[PDB]
RNA sequence: UCUCGAGCCCUAGACAGCCGGGAGGUGAGCUUAGAAGCAGCUACCCUCUAAGAAAAGCGUAACAGCUUACCGGCCGAGGUU
């Protein structure tokens, strides 16, 4: 239903492409609440009963593209 | 005598409170 | 084929075989018209959970499909290096 994790960051982002090399070269950041707005939206495609959980799995595709988080 | 079958009785129990030999065992106690 | 020794695993059920499970975020990003476990490059992270790799091997033009790891059951005595 709600489009993939991939791209609901690349809007939240400003940034279209991830990067070459992870956690090593840092193209997008992400505050707390952003983060806590995209658990929501993925509510149906997540497996997580809590948003603390919910939040962790698309928390857990970022940082693997140069994603910072503050 | 494996650990992580003793965590498991453990963890069992637990919620017992609140594989199939494991749970018999949890039961036992 | 016979004999002797060492280590490790095992009735909290080992070795094997058979059955069942092998799930989601996600077909990871990049690259690429496309690449979705599996062309290449980088990373290889978290959920549900009793398990389940950013996938060990076949397979596809790419998907699919077939299984490996991993978990559970049946079985029951030694097994393995």
């Amino acid at each position: 239903g709600v489009p993939p994790t991939a791209e609901l960051i690349k809007d939240e982002a400003g940034f279209e492409t991830g990067s070459g090399e992870p956690q090593e070269d840092f193209v997008a950041d992400l505050s707390v609440d952003q983060v806590k707005q995209i658990a929501e939206q993925k509510h149906p495609d997540l497996l997580s009963y809590d948003l603390t959980n919910a939040a962790k799995e698309v928390v857990g595709t970022c940082t693997s593209l140069g994603v910072t988080i503050e | 005598i494996p650990e992580w079958k003793q965590e498991e009785v453990d963890a069992i129990v637990e919620m017992i409170e609140s594989r199939n030999t494991l749970l018999e065992r949890a039961l036992d106690d």
